[PDB]
């Protein structure tokens, strides 16, 4: 209203429209809280690469749309998913985000190895962890917390110029608590860098064994069964291991519901031995530094990257598939 | 700490939205057929004040107001004043800035009531008619704004580096209130489009030191920065206060606003 006509029609004439440039009808590969994700081909075929198109849930510039666009417009790192283009569709007020398509992800990769029971190759496990840490270190250095790290959010590029490169993404969701740090489960009010590190520790365990380390049945921040699973694996923390546990809002609920003597024979050492990871391995000693119960005693992403595990034979590779043939099936349509 | 805080040198702000002065003035010639150079810088002061007033009414922090102001400036750096009514653009920029800076979505009723109240109570000298726009206009304008900015939303301001400089000086109590106020005043000019925020912070701090007769020469000399650029900025700041003195906004703005180029209506 009251908008100059020449200005308006010029912009309309020049404005690239998502439906003109890309073929995506019937190609939905993702449905979630944040939007719909399509595997797309360019119509003007100067290109045979696959593209991902995300139609953001809702219309207009929601807090969600604004956050994703503002952050992704600035972030540039090889291990963080890269926004290529934003399309603003005036007819319906819909927002579309364009990305280079990442064929694979750790949810599907882990499921493949869990079903074939072939464990994940140890070179691949290390290369995946190194690139996850590299991407999160970059995010953390820029005070961007992920807040929902899990295998489904660790993308891996398929055949093409970025073959085997990890891309950290945020796909959204109803919910599991298997990657949630114990302080969140005890009512911690704020997301932190340490919370991301715990989740990475969980992913690392799962890469080593093919099983989610803190797998739990379906159930306020307090989640009894998830905590019970953590204690069954890790043992119940001693006062000296986590001195500020008493300051957690649900600490008295924890004391009411749990008794340390229930978990006397429980330790990460014992759990990982059952899955044939040796407790004297550099792998195990790194894992244990990530899966530390007290968040102030977890190592940082940078420190993790400097771990002697990454200097031990075999070295991490840029292509996590190590140039070898990719057995994992392409992502299926929903 | 805030997202992307140490990333200015790889930021969209730095790489796309530090403009060349000659490019800015070339694009401005469109509007200088209708307005003098003087009248154009008076309009910029005026709309800076409108955005500030809108932000104050909505209880937004200065950094949100600053971001909204930068969005406004970026738009009209590229486009004519006739393209979208700046009366519509100003509250749209505040609305988008509030979302980006993570304070939230100002409600339909509140945004429009703030626009209406502010123009009525603080700018009746310029606007005899009520704020004529509704939320559907704001939402449409927001789409055009985001497109013109090429989705560059995160903006860096001089307040943070200023605070770091005065802390380093050990003179936060003495110098920060004045230097901060001078940073606010720089948004009356084109400075934020032309120089990195830290240079603007240094220039404002220098002017505060001169005003309060504080010798900071040794501290300034010890910095590794192009002082020729800092002096360019200081000159614009000193001129903005002489312009302020000579400008009677309340007496002049109604006539200046009537000289703004008007949009073409549809055929
Ligand atoms: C509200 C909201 C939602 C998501 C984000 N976000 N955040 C990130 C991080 C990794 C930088 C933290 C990435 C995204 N968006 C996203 O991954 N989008 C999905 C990318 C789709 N893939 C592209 C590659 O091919 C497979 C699909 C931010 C805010
Ligand atoms: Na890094």
């Amino acid at each position: 209203d009251k908008m100059d006509y020449d200005f308006k029609v010029k912009l309309s004439s020049e404005r690239e429209r998502v439906e003109d440039l890309f073929e995506y009808e019937g190609c939905k590969v993702g449905r979630g809280t944040y939007g719909h994700v399509y595997k797309a081909k360019r119509k003007d075929g100067k290109d045979d690469k696959d593209y991902a198109l995300k139609q953001i849930e809702g219309t207009g510039i929601s807090m969600s749309a604004c956050r994703e666009i503002a952050l992704l417009r600035e972030l540039k790192h090889p291990n963080v998913i890269s926004l290529q283009k934003v399309f603003l569709s005036h007819a319906d007020r819909k927002v579309w985000l364009l990305f280079d398509y990442a064929e694979h992800d750790l949810w599907h990769i882990i499921k493949f190895h869990r079903a074939s029971k072939v464990q994940l190759p140890r070179g691949m496990v290390k290369s995946l962890l190194y690139q996850i840490l590299d991407g999160i270190h970059y995010l953390h250095a820029n005070w961007v917390l992920h807040r929902d790290l899990k295998p489904a959010n660790i993308l891996v590029m398929g055949e093409g110029p970025e073959r085997g490169r990890v891309k950290i993404a945020d796909m959204g969701f109803v919910v599991t608590f298997w990657y949630r740090a114990p302080e969140l489960l005890l009512g911690a009010r704020h997301y932190t860098k340490a919370i991301d590190i715990w989740a990475i520790g969980c992913i690392f365990a799962e890469l080593l064994t093919s099983e989610p380390i803190f797998h739990c049945r379906q159930e306020n921040p307090y989640h009894h069964d998830q905590l019970d699973r953590i204690f069954n694996v890790m043992g119940f923390p001693a006062d000296k291991d986590w001195e500020d546990i008493k300051k957690m809002p649900e600490h008295s609920t924890l004391m009411k519901d749990f008794r340390r003597n229930t978990y006397t024979n429980c330790s990460l050492i014992k759990y990982m031995e059952k899955h044939k990871v040796k407790p004297d391995s550099k792998a195990f000693h790194l894992l244990q530094k990530l899966l530390t119960m007290d968040p102030i005693k977890r190592i940082t992403s940078e420190q993790a990257m400097q771990d002697p595990y990454f200097l031990e034979d075999p070295l991490p590779t840029s292509d996590v598939f190590a140039g070898c043939q990719i057995p994992y099936p392409k992502r299926e349509f929903l | 700490d805030k997202a992307m805080a140490g990333n200015f040198w790889q930021s969209s702000h730095y790489l796309q939205w530090i403009l060349d002065k000659q490019d800015l003035l070339k694009e401005r010639q469109k509007d200088l057929k209708f307005l003098s150079e003087e009248e154009y810088w008076k309009l910029q002061i005026f709309f800076t004040n409108v955005i500030q007033a809108l932000g104050e009414h909505l209880k937004l922090r200065q950094q949100v107001i600053a971001t909204a102001t930068v969005y406004f400036k970026r738009f009209y750096a590229r486009y004519s004043l006739k393209s979208i009514d700046p009366v519509l653009m100003a509250p749209t920029c505040v609305f988008l800035a509030s979302k980006v800076e993570e304070f939230g979505v100002v409600s339909n009723t509140r945004l429009i009531a703030a626009a209406t109240s502010v123009l009525k109570t603080r700018f009746s000298y310029a606007f005899p008619k009520e704020f004529p726009y509704r939320m559907n206009h704001i939402l449409e304008c927001e789409f055009y704004l985001l497109e013109l900015m090429d989705c560059c939303l995160i903006v860096y301001h001089p307040y943070r580096p200023l605070l770091q400089y005065v802390q380093d000086m050990g003179q936060e109590d003495m110098l920060l209130p004045l230097a901060w106020r001078i940073v606010n005043d720089t948004y009356r000019t084109d400075l934020c489009l032309l120089y990195p925020p830290f240079m603007i912070a240094l220039a404002c701090l220098h002017v505060a030191c001169v005003v309060q007769q504080k010798d900071a020469r040794q501290w300034f000399a010890e910095l590794s920065v192009d002082m020729e650029k800092i002096l360019e900025i200081i000159r614009v700041i000193l001129k903005l206060y002489e312009q302020w003195k000579n400008f009677d906004e309340r007496k002049e703005m109604a006539t200046i606003l009537s000289k703004m180029p008007k949009p073409k209506p549809p055929p």
